[PDB]
């Protein structure tokens, strides 16, 4: 029931710069102005 | 050891680096 | 009149492996003579039926059975018993457990505001000093039991 | 054996790339699975065209789709918390000399 969709594209994917993204809270622990490494 | 020489972040963010008693030809401008 | 819908297998080549299951219905072959899919001497249908009837002595009446089998593969966790609780008291040196956090001290109403996924708060030098009550979801400070 | 998902939604203006600011990601779910994962793929939604009877690639219409994919690595991060409990900024050591 599934379709051939893929058209061959010569172009490669580009590259960008993740300046400062993708940071998360690695713990349910709460904190208040504590510099944590 | 490796030491970092900084004028202070309230002045600049440039930095210099001292490789202690290492001959400067085997470290890996101003050398 | 007899409930003939409850069958059981009474002939098999070899005993089952544990937790193995066999719903086939091939004609059993007792003797050496091949069977060719027809009944006869030493060629038996392998399923019999309890004919249950309400006027049967105990030990012939139907019993329903459920077998619970707890297994422990190598995952991270799963189902288990249920949890209980008590009554979060305040202003008394107490011995507390907050869904895992075990401690001692006086509990007091707070005025800090966690983010709505944070359970407990820590100090500098890393000691638990606030918690959130799981049931009512309010922040409570934890001060130590007076000593000296 | 756990599958953890973190998420964030942020409004930005017309930039060609990822923005320059800072935004932390709050956790969504921690699914207890125990699944061995080495590959993944993205699901896209296509609409049925109704201008042709067939099911082929001409029978489905679509807009424009693009995304950004980067890979995680074990690093050490210094996080600066706020008084409300909010990571407002951070730095990744082993990044440069000063860091
Ligand atoms: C879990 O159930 C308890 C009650 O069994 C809920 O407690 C209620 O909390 C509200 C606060 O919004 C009070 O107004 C009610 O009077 C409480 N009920 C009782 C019987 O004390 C509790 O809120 C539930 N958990 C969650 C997350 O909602
Ligand atoms: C998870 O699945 C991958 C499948 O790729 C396992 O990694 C190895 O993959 C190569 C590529 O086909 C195989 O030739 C190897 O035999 C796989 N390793 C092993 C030990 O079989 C990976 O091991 C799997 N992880 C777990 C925990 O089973
Ligand atoms: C396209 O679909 C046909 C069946 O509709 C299939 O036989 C063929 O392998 C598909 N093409 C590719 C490149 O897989
Ligand atoms: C530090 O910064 C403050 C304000 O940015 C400035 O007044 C002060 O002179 C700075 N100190 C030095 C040593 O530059
Ligand atoms: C470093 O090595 C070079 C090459 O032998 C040598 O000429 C130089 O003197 C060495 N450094 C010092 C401080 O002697
Ligand atoms: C969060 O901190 C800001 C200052 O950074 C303060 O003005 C505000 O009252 C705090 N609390 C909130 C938003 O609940």
């Amino acid at each position: 029931q599934c379709v051939n969709l893929t058209t061959r594209t010569q172009l490669p994917p580009a590259y960008t710069n993740s300046f400062t993204r993708g940071v998360y809270y690695p713990d349910k622990v709460f904190r208040s102005s504590v510099l944590h490494s | 050891g490796v030491s970092v020489i900084t004028p202070g972040t309230n002045t600049s963010n440039q930095v210099a680096v001292l490789y202690q008693d290492v001959n400067c030809t085997e470290v890996p401008s101003n050398v | 009149g007899g409930n003939y819908n409850y069958l059981y297998r009474l002939f098999r080549k070899s005993n089952l492996k544990p937790f193995e299951r066999d719903i086939s219905t091939e004609i059993y072959q007792a003797g050496s003579t091949p069977c060719n899919g027809v009944e006869g001497f030493n060629c038996y249908f392998p399923l019999q039926s309890y004919g249950f009837q309400p006027t049967n002595g105990v030990g012939y009446q139907p019993y329903r059975v459920v077998v619970l089998s707890f297994e422990l593969l190598h995952a991270p966790a799963t189902v288990c018993g249920p949890k209980k609780s008590t009554n979060l008291v305040k202003n008394k040196c107490v011995n507390f457990n907050f869904n895992g956090l075990t401690g001692t001290g006086v509990l007091t109403e707070s005025n800090k505001k966690f983010l709505p996924f944070q359970q407990f708060g820590r100090d500098i030098a890393d000691t638990t000093d606030a918690v959130r009550d799981p049931q009512t979801l309010e922040i409570l400070d934890i001060t130590p039991c007076s000593f000296g | 054996g756990y599958f953890k998902i973190y998420s964030k939604h942020t409004p930005i203006n017309l930039v060609r790339d990822l923005p320059q600011g800072f935004s932390a990601l709050e956790p969504l779910v921690d699914l207890p699975i125990g699944i061995n994962i080495t590959r993944f793929q993205t699901l896209l939604a296509l609409h049925r065209s109704y201008l042709t009877p067939g099911d082929s690639s001409s029978g489905w219409t679509a807009g424009a789709a693009a995304y950004y994919v980067g890979y995680l690595q074990p690093r050490t991060f210094l996080l600066k918390y706020n008084e409300n409990g909010t990571i407002t900024d951070a730095v990744d050591c082993a990044l440069d000399p000063l860091s």
